[PDB]
């Protein structure tokens, strides 16, 4: 039998991508659409990226393992370390539970409280921890983790003693990657790269490139004798035809940076820019950088350095330009929270990183890519 | 019933179970002392969902 | 059930050369032992002797 | 058996003090021989955890 690279292929890839697992149970076309070219996508994903893919009664899973973890990558929802360990609790609490078993939400968080392994102890008493559990709650169930009987864990934000009756679903069992060994023989997790370098030592440059390259919005160059940049100028060309060949994306390279465009996004895809404001006053800002290349010189590597007095200045700057338009969330947000909150927000699509210490900002030379300015009704009849 | 004499039939091999590796990464997940860094340490434990 | 009765059948030829080898542990102990106590009482002869 | 993960292990004597009195010539070789064959093998086997 044979089989072709088509827009099922791409479309069951992307789908496979743009969620953590697919579930036979609820989603069941892609699943089997994915299941059709199952034999072209093992070998493909092999070639490309090494990723195994694991394919289940239950579900399918891609475990997508960055080259190199970014903030932006975990769980979102999620925002204090207090609910990654609640999560992993949670999953403690399920390997103790039978499949089909129906389990209170009382004994969950007695459990977690008794097992968290942190010398500061977890407390229910409290807002905060309450509030991290239901945050974890919710993200359980979005895996299908945990069904739903009854009760309401809303309440619980105001109400301690509230209960709710959930039941352990089969995929429980399935979460976990799959991980060799006794992970104590490791000592940090940045020993978990050496286990995903066992398997890659054929083509481990393609395959690290391609792996950054699709993952990140973009691949910025170390240094000026970058390995990975100098490999990526070699085959060049080739990459651009293979990508054309393979997936909606269209590649883009500068001498400072290179990463993928998308042509056409789709409702279930994530894309930049979007709905958020952050992103129209990021584009605002990039206009303004662009706009006093001498000023804002950018260094050999592509980057643009200004101190953080010089962006609450250029933020003052914005606010002057474009801010009539501005969302009256940030129109009505002093400068320095307007700071923190955009050098976040740039932080998690890296267009810039800043230093801690020395409150330097680094423009990545992906920032200059777009610009954006109002339609011209209002640069008139506007912040003109 | 043919299902339950199955399972007596799996009762005697099935076994298997990895509630151990959760504490190790739980711990970890304590020493993060910034949630940014905690994020990198998810996509470290998970990778991304998109 | 033929997994079982093969892991079976595995154990029952591992225990018994295990159970031979272990007869023939305890055999060997016991006759150098039997040559101890047969020079000790030998040497008690030629003590009082 | 491969599921059980069998192994093995060798068991020692803790070299007896009262060797030290030194015995040599006509006790020497029974000392050496005892050291050589007193090692013997064991196994234990991980049936079902």
């Amino acid at each position: 039998q044979t089989q072709l690279f088509d827009e099922k292929a791409i479309q069951g890839m992307d789908i496979l991508f743009h969620h953590y697992w697919i579930l036979r149970a609820e989603q069941p076309e892609w699943y089997q659409l994915i299941r059709e070219r199952e034999k072209v996508l093992r070998r493909y994903l092999d070639e490309k990226f090494g990723l195994r893919l694991i394919v289940h009664q239950h579900f399918i899973k891609l475990e997508k393992i960055p080259v190199e973890p970014e903030g932006w990558m975990g769980i979102q929802d999620f925002q204090e370390p207090m609910d990654y360990a609640i999560f992993c609790c949670a999953l403690a609490f399920l390997e103790g539970k039978a499949v089909d078993e129906q389990f209170l939400l009382s004994e969950l968080c007695q459990e977690i409280q008794a097992d968290y392994p942190g010398d500061f102890p977890l407390d229910w008493t409290l807002y905060t921890h309450r509030k991290s559990l239901i945050r974890a709650v919710k993200v359980l169930m979005e895996f299908q983790l945990i069904r739903t009987i009854d009760g309401d864990i809303g309440r619980f934000d105001q109400n301690e003693e509230q209960e709710v009756l959930y039941e352990a679903s089969t995929y429980s069992r399935y979460f976990m990657r799959t991980y060799p060994d006794d992970f104590s023989s490791y000592q940090h997790w940045s020993e978990l790269l050496k286990e995903d370098w066992k398997l890659n030592q054929e083509d481990e440059r393609r395959k690290r490139v391609y792996r950054k390259l699709f993952f990140s919005p973009g691949l910025h160059r170390l240094d000026q004798q970058d390995p990975d940049f100098l490999y990526i100028r070699n085959y060049r060309n080739r990459l651009a035809e293979d990508i054309e060949k393979h997936s909606e994306y269209k590649l883009h390279v500068y001498k400072n940076t290179a990463f993928l465009s998308i042509a056409e996004p789709r409702q279930y895809q994530q894309v930049f820019p979007n709905s958020k404001a952050s992103t129209d006053i990021i584009l605002q800002l990039s206009k303004y950088i662009h706009g006093e290349p001498e000023r804002f010189k950018a260094n050999e590597n592509g980057e643009i350095l200004m101190t953080e007095g010089e962006f609450e200045q250029v933020v003052d700057d914005l606010r002057q330009q474009f801010g009539t338009g501005w969302a009256k969330y940030f129109r009505d947000m002093s400068t320095k929270g307007i700071r923190t909150e955009l050098l976040r927000a740039m932080k998690d699509w890296m267009m810039a990183e800043v230093d801690s210490e020395t409150s330097l900002i680094r423009i990545k030379s992906l920032t200059g890519v777009m610009t954006g300015e109002y339609p011209s009704d209002f640069q008139t009849g506007g912040t003109e | 019933m043919t299902r339950y004499v199955q399972r007596i039939g799996e009762r005697q091999q099935h076994f298997r179970s990895r509630k151990k590796d959760y504490l190790q990464l739980s711990k970890w997940f304590v020493e993060c002392r910034d949630s940014e860094e905690a994020h990198k340490l998810s996509a470290v434990v998970f990778g991304s969902m998109t | 059930l033929e997994q079982l009765e093969r892991e079976f059948a595995s154990s029952s030829r591992l225990v018994n050369q295990y159970h031979s080898y272990n007869q023939y542990i305890l055999a060997e102990r016991a006759g150098k032992w039997q040559d101890a106590l047969k020079r000790y009482t030998v040497a008690e002869e030629h003590v009082k002797g | 058996l491969t599921e059980y993960r069998m192994f093995e292990y060798p068991e020692e004597t803790e070299r007896p003090e009262w060797f030290s009195k030194e015995w040599g010539e006509y006790y020497e070789p029974f000392m050496n021989e005892w050291n050589q064959l007193q090692s013997r093998r064991l196994i234990l086997m991980e049936y079902k955890g």
